[PDB]
């Protein structure tokens, strides 16, 4: 049951959290650096 | 060390909160005394004759 619910709700949780909480300017730059280093 | 943390304050903050919680737990489980334990053990033998 947990896997079945999660595979559909985890993206929903991500979207809802992103929308409710604005990424701080400082947070954004570290995300870009990490993504560039990891791809 | 410093260079790593200058760019990610959240990691340093998390470490600080962990240390704070550890210290609180240490306080809760610390006995209270006037002085540290300096008493040495003594054995007394009692005989009757
Ligand atoms: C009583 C004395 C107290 C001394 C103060 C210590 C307080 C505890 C702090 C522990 C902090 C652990 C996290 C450190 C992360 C460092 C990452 C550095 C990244 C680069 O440079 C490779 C990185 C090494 C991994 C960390 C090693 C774990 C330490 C235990
Ligand atoms: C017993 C005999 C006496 C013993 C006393 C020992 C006391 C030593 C405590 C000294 C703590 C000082 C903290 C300095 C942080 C590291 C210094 C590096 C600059 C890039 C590398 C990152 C380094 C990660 C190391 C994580 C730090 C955890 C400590
Ligand atoms: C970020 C900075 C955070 C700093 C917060 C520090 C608070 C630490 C309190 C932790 C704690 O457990 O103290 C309890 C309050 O006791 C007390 O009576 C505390 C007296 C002093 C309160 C204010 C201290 C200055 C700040 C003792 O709890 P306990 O009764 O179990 O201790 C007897 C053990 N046997």
């Amino acid at each position: 049951i947990g896997t079945l619910l999660s595979v559909f709700l985890v993206p929903l949780f991500y979207v809802v959290v992103r929308k409710f909480f604005k990424e701080t300017a400082h947070e954004h730059e570290m995300a870009v650096r990490h993504a560039s280093k990891a791809g | 060390m410093a260079k790593f943390f200058i760019d990610r304050p959240i990691f340093a903050w998390v470490i600080s909160i962990f240390i704070i919680a550890a210290g609180i737990f240490g306080i809760k489980s610390l006995p209270v005394s006037q002085y540290p334990s300096v008493a040495a053990p003594t054995i007394t033998l009692h005989a009757i004759y």
